[PDB]
């Protein structure tokens, strides 16, 4: 599109002008979460004047294979997409990984689910939509998978934009993050927690299983009782057990559109290779029924935490 | 037992999966460390009270002696620094050579101080090769032992020296004498390999389910090629899958010596 070019350029050139990253160069502004191992800040370049978000991770590893992280990230200079994440640079210093991106006033979905409760499928279809195009781009264009796809990784900002963050391009940070840092719940394809290989298929699952829970406002693993479905926990080895011994997830009956249904359904399958595919996807009949609507997704965003624009 | 605003804190050190340490000052060089529980519930305080009372006492060369815990800043606890770096360190960042009968000697020491606090009834409950330090390359020291109340069940931390039963949170309590024992079994095939399990899986929750339905395993055919057959039998001994089937510390103890002894 016209737009995405516009946008896309604009930030390459003020990129261009950030230069080298040190450490002395920021400032910091505000707090802005932390994951199981990162944390991130809102911080603002002096040198350029540029306001960005600085992830800084600790890892206790070999300087050896934190100096292969920092060149696999270096990467990410060449993944530049409207529906991926600004990406500024990534340096070590003073024990830390830092991987400086353009903020998103937005934040996380995971966030935004929290302040709604539940998304309107409406929403979820443009966001379904810049989902599948950035997995295609990074798929298509780099031959990358993203890995972690899950609401905190599906960043928006107040200008409508949805955006990838967190994509696997450092196989050797992957391995670091995966020695420490449990979690308390999984958005792991049931192939993937096998150990089987399908590629892309383990991202359309996790998409999948993202979409339920903020259509719902509840992490579906395990389904709700009929109590508790009312309203419109497990420790982590007894979900992934459900996840590869039970049947998957489901949205509701009649509260959600039958296109809508079946796209999750379709998402949602344990078999790999029936799965649907991102070719598939992108021609859904609730893709299409979505791509024609027209939404008011960045007034819907401010309206859900702030001031319009 | 609980001191009041009395302690020093100093440089961040780094933070572990259940507090954050710092270099303090109760004394000279004490290590300080502000746990991640700090809303404690009566009944729960009650457990850490006496918890700490069991901790207070234990004494023996490879330990790590335990202070006491300071409530009225933020719930912490308090315990000797360490000038050594740990066991961790040493293998999987600065890459440490050291000979076979250094090696052995590491999996003595710590089989000491496992068998003291199984004498004690103390299950260790969180070891790792971050929690055994080489105290001025010479003596090993174990830390982070006990306290069972502030961990908490979610599993937090790594999972690599977690036994099945611990993976699977199952039982009514899965830590055990024998899920130490696992650990242990884990150390030695650090000690062994110079390599964390799972090296080839990058997968975390992979290796979570599969070791937990008892699928996934180290792979011991990566231990080095100066391991004694004993010390290789004692490793796959210690890391039974089902927990009855693992030794006891004084049997391990009594193992490791009588293969020291028939050394070159
Ligand atoms: N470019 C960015 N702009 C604005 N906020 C960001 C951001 N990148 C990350 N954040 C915020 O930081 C929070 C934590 O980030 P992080 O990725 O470390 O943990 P996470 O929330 O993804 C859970 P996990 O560590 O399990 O993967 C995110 O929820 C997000 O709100
Ligand atoms: N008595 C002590 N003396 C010196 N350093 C210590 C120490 N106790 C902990 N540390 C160090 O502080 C940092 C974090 O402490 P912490 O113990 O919480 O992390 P850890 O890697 O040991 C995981 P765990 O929380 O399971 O013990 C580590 O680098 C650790 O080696
Ligand atoms: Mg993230
Ligand atoms: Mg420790």
């Amino acid at each position: 599109d016209e737009q995405q070019r516009k946008r896309l350029e604009a930030f390459l050139t003020q990129k261009q002008k950030v230069g080298e990253l040190k450490d002395d160069d920021f400032e910091k502004i505000s707090e802005l979460g932390a994951g199981n191992g990162g944390v991130v800040f809102k911080v603002s370049h002096k040198p350029s004047g540029l306001v960005m978000a600085r992830k800084l991770i600790h890892l206790e590893i070999k300087p050896a294979i934190r100096n292969q992280i920092i060149r696999e990230l270096q990467v990410l200079h060449e993944c530049n997409s409207p529906y991926i994440v600004g990406f500024y640079g990534a340096f070590y210093s003073d024990g830390e990984i830092s991987i400086c991106m353009e903020h998103m006033d937005g934040g996380s979905l995971d966030q935004v689910l929290k302040k709604a409760g539940r998304i309107p499928e409406q929403i979820l279809g443009k966001v379904s939509i810049a989902v599948i195009k950035g997995l295609t781009y990074l798929r298509e264009k780099h031959k990358i998978m993203h890995r972690d796809v899950k609401p905190s990784n599906i960043l928006v900002n107040s200008r409508g934009e949805i955006k990838l963050c967190d994509f696997g391009v450092s196989g050797q940070l992957i391995d670091s993050m995966a020695n420490s840092f449990v979690g308390t719940r999984s958005y792991m394809s049931p192939e993937r927690l096998q150990g089987t290989h399908y590629s892309v298929q383990s991202d359309i699952w996790s998409m999948g299983l993202s979409l339920v829970e903020m259509a719902v406002g509840r992490y579906p693993i395990p389904p709700p009782d009929a109590k508790e479905l009312e309203l419109m926990p497990m420790a982590i080895f007894e979900l992934l057990d459900y996840i590869v011994n039970e049947p998957p997830p489901k949205l509701p009956s009649g509260v959600f559109s039958l296109e809508f249904q079946d796209f999750v359904n379709k998402c949602l399958i344990k078999n790999p290779a029936e799965r649907a595919d991102l070719k598939q996807l992108m021609v859904h009949a609730f893709i299409k029924r979505s791509d024609a609507e027209e939404v008011d997704f960045a007034g819907w965003l401010c309206s859900t935490i702030g001031l319009n624009q | 037992e609980i001191p009041d605003g009395q302690i020093t804190v100093g440089q961040r050190i780094g933070s572990g999966s259940f507090g954050t340490v710092y270099k303090g000052k109760w004394h000279g060089d004490v290590a300080v460390k502000m746990l991640n529980v700090t809303a404690p519930t009566p009944q729960q305080l009650q457990a850490f009270k006496n918890e700490v009372g069991v901790l207070r006492k234990t004494r023996h060369v490879n330990i790590l002696l335990f202070m006491g815990y300071s409530t009225k800043p933020q719930l912490a606890i308090v315990t000797q620094w360490c000038e050594g770096s740990s066991l961790y360190h040493h293998l999987h960042i600065i890459e440490t050579k050291f000979e076979m009968i250094k090696l052995i000697d590491i999996a003595r020491q710590t089989a000491q101080g496992m068998d003291y606090l199984h004498a004690k009834s103390i299950i260790h409950r969180d070891l790792k090769s971050n929690n055994i330090f080489l105290h001025e390359d010479l003596t090993v020291k174990i830390g982070d032992f006990g306290l069972a109340t502030v961990k908490s069940e979610q599993l937090s931390g790594s999972i690599l020296w977690m036994a099945p039963e611990v993976i699977r949170m199952q039982d009514k309590n899965p830590y055990s004498f024998q899920s130490d024992v696992y650990a242990f079994g884990i150390v030695l095939y650090e000690l062994m390999t110079g390599q964390l399990p799972y090296s080839n899986i990058n997968n975390r929750d992979q290796i979570i389910f599969m070791v937990g339905r008892g699928y996934l395993s180290p792979d011991l055919s990566k231990v080095r090629s100066n391991c004694p057959k004993a010390m290789k039998r004692l490793m796959a001994e210690c890391l039974k899958k089902k927990r009855d089937e693992r030794p006891l510390f004084p049997q391990i103890l009594a193992s490791i010596e009588l293969l020291a002894r028939s050394l070159p």
